[PDB]
């Protein structure tokens, strides 16, 4: 498709948070029961420093408030809070043009999107969304995420369905190692206005991938409410690292809870 | 055939037995792999080019082969690894009038280079007098028409042929061939084999 | 259509002597696309000149060919008595090919 | 060796046809240039026309066109050249001729093709015509 442009371009300032005891996730697809398991591999390490922004969903009015492009390392923790579904892709790679190949990912209404193509981004992705007054309903009308989509390296659509359009967090992990893109995923209903709410969750695996593709930066992509004329979405990012991880599997397999080992001398004893 | 199709298949299970047992083949040629080895086998990705060409032109459908098909309109390397089949067409491509939709490049300079593709119709300069695109004496349109017909001979006749190549990189595998289950076993001794767990 | 035009119909010349021919194009013509022809009673025609001055291989030196445009001929330095017979030119640098109606050389 | 050799010769009724051949031997057919040429008794060379097999598009001299049929079959490394509803005017020797290319000899592009000899016109077939 093509791409809209936008006079104005501006980002928020980036912001840090405490990353209290999340990020953890099944290293593997094994199953224990009632054990404890050290395993050594990329976390984000207990009480990290992430860097958080917002994520502007409605423009009321002319600034097209644009989402930072951000390195990858190893792998990323990406937490998204909001009400409704604001965040919607990513898109990773090295150079993001189509010099070299590059991955979009994206949960639209209808299905889950994932391709990797030699993809020409634009410079502010738009997904852009009407409220049919008739229907009573939003529905999507503007997707313009690429200029160009060329040598079309991989592709997966997941079944079609509908996103509707008291908060949720849903947290998401993803570890590209070994020429496989592993995304990991949770989510959870979280009581808590503004800031990461401190407590435990397991992120179930979701999906891995053979794309098999040199990946280094990042970037979010939000969803555009079209009105005719105040919550936007949350969303913290953290980066992984080689730590060895104490997780305890109970009867039915769900990590209850992890120690940090490298994080304090306590740690280093448990 | 100066215009062959191809189409790139990745991620999928290939099931060649059932592929291969589908239609009656008049020619089945692999090189550098049996039929059956395949169905064992993971490649990163699989090219299916498809065309029509005269029947005695399917000879050159070969690694190291020569001809006008093999030089000017689809050229295969020495070293292929993968299959080749083709089967008539005079039933599907013959018109009573001549199906003259078929086209096969006549005139090159060089040869086609493995898997390329040459879709230039310009004027070919046979003298030394240039063309500036208008044809006449040395100057001859690169293309001509096959022109079958149901009465020809096999060798006039339409054959389609599709050209399995099979590309292994360095990369995860995509394409693997079907894999078997046995029935269940309790109770007993056994070397059993989940999913590649031995 | 090119149409080309021999002088003289005939010519009668003794061994030893040069003789000329000539022949003449109804429009300009690219000298590469010139040639010579004799042709003996009862044989084929034996090319003698191409591009109106390159001599055939195993042609004597004796025949040679010059001209350009509309004008062209055919010589032979010192006549023997193997070269009298017909001798033709053609133009052949496009469709129809043409010849000249020929040239007799006779005994003098 | 390079040959051109014609089949013999023919009588002929007016009205009717004559085919003649020419086998070609020595080289690749289908990148041989044939022509056809006649001479009618006491008469001057005729150029008829000519064929390259390889492209399938003969060329007539327009005195012939609609009479003169010109094929050639690449798996016999033959010519042939049908002359229908004869005339008396059609007695003559025909002769096949291919001199190196015919008419596509300076090509120095492609390929060498940089040959050019001066045996290669058949020894004719007589055609006559009479009633
Ligand atoms: C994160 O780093 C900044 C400076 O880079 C510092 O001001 C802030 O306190 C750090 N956050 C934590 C939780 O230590
Ligand atoms: C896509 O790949 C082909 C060959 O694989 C290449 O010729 C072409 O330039 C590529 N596309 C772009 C936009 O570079
Ligand atoms: C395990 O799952 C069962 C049902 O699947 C549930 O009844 C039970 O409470 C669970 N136990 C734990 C420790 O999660």
């Amino acid at each position: 498709s093509q791409c809209v442009n936008f006079t104005t371009r501006t980002q928020l300032p980036p912001a840090y948070t405490n990353s209290f005891t999340r990020g953890v996730y099944y290293p593997d697809k094994v199953f224990r029961s009632s054990v404890l398991h050290s395993t050594q591999d990329l976390f984000l390490p207990f009480f990290s420093n992430v860097t958080w922004f917002h994520a502007i969903h409605v423009s009321g009015g002319t600034k097209r408030f644009a989402n930072p492009v951000l390195p990858f390392n190893d792998g990323v923790y990406f937490a998204s809070t909001e009400k409704s579904n604001i965040i919607r892709g990513w898109i990773f790679g090295t150079t993001l043009d189509s010099k070299t190949q590059s991955l979009l990912i994206v949960n639209n209404a209808t299905n889950v999107v994932i391709k990797v193509c030699e993809f020409q981004f634009c410079n502010d992705p738009f997904l852009g969304v009407y409220y049919h007054k008739n229907n009573k309903s939003w529905m999507e009308s503007e997707f313009r995420v690429y200029s160009s989509a060329n040598n079309c390296t991989f592709e997966y659509v997941s079944q079609p369905f509908l996103m509707d359009l008291f908060k949720n967090l849903r947290e998401f992990v993803f570890k590209n190692i070994d020429g496989y893109f592993k995304i990991y995923s949770k989510h959870t209903p979280i009581n808590l206005v503004r800031g990461l709410p401190q407590g435990f969750s397991a992120l179930e695996p979701l999906v891995d991938l053979p794309i098999g593709i040199n990946i280094t930066r990042f970037q979010t992509l939000h969803i555009s409410y079209l009105t005719p004329g105040a919550g936007a979405a949350a969303y913290y990012v953290g980066y992984l690292q080689p730590r060895t991880f104490l997780l305890k599997y109970n009867e039915n397999g769900t990590i209850t809870d992890a120690v940090d080992c490298a994080l304090d001398p306590l740690s280093e004893t448990k | 055939v100066y215009a062959w199709n191809r189409k790139r298949i990745s991620n999928c299970v290939a099931d060649y037995s059932v592929l291969y047992n589908s239609a009656s083949f008049s020619t089945f040629k692999c090189y550098g792999v049996s039929p059956t080895k395949l169905n064992d086998l993971c490649f990163t990705n699989v090219y299916a080019d498809s065309f029509v060409i005269r029947g005695d032109e399917v000879r050159q459908i070969a690694p190291g082969q020569t001809g006008n098909i093999a030089d000017y309109n689809y050229k295969l390397p020495d070293d292929f690894t993968g299959c080749v089949i083709a089967w008539n067409s005079n039933n599907l491509d013959s018109k009573v009038g001549g199906n003259y939709n078929y086209l096969y490049r006549l005139f090159r300079k060089s040869n086609l280079k493995p898997f390329e593709r040459d879709i230039s119709t310009e004027i070919y300069q046979a003298g030394s007098t240039p063309c500036n695109g208008v044809k006449g004496f040395n100057c001859y349109f690169p293309l001509q028409s096959y022109g079958f017909q149901p009465t020809y001979g096999v060798g006039y006749q339409p054959y389609r042929v599709v050209v399995l190549s099979f590309e292994l990189l360095h990369a995860p595998a995509t394409v693997c061939g079907p894999k078997k289950s046995t029935n269940l076993v309790k109770n007993k001794c056994v070397n059993f084999n989940f999913n590649g767990l031995t | 259509v090119i149409w080309m035009t021999q002088s003289p119909g005939t010519l009668s010349l003794s061994p030893g002597e040069r003789a000329t021919l000539s022949c003449r194009a109804s429009q300009s013509v690219s000298s590469t696309y010139l040639a010579w022809y004799q042709q003996k009673p009862g044989q084929a025609p034996r090319l003698l000149i191409y591009g109106a001055s390159s001599r055939a291989t195993g042609i004597p030196d004796r025949f040679s060919g010059s001209g350009s445009g509309t004008d062209f001929t055919l010589t032979i330095s010192r006549l023997e008595p193997e070269d009298f017979a017909v001798y033709y030119c053609q133009h052949y640098g496009s469709s129809p090919l043409t010849f000249g109606q020929g040239t007799r050389l006779e005994i003098k | 060796e390079v040959q051109l050799v014609e089949s013999g010769a023919e009588v002929k009724k007016p009205g009717s046809s004559v085919k003649v051949s020419c086998k070609a031997s020595g080289g690749t057919f289908s990148s041989y240039a044939i022509n056809w040429v006649r001479q009618a008794p006491g008469q001057g060379l005729e150029w008829m026309g000519g064929i390259i097999p390889i492209f399938r598009t003969p060329h007539y001299a327009q005195k012939f066109q609609g009479r003169v049929t010109i094929t050639a079959d690449e798996s016999t490394g033959t010519a042939y050249m049908e002359l229908s509803s004869l005339r008396s005017e059609d007695t003559a020797v025909y002769y096949c001729a291919s001199p190196s290319c015919g008419g596509d000899c300076p090509q120095y592009l492609k390929s060498s093709k940089l040959d050019w000899y001066f045996d290669l016109w058949g020894r004719g077939t007589l055609v006559t015509v009479s009633s």
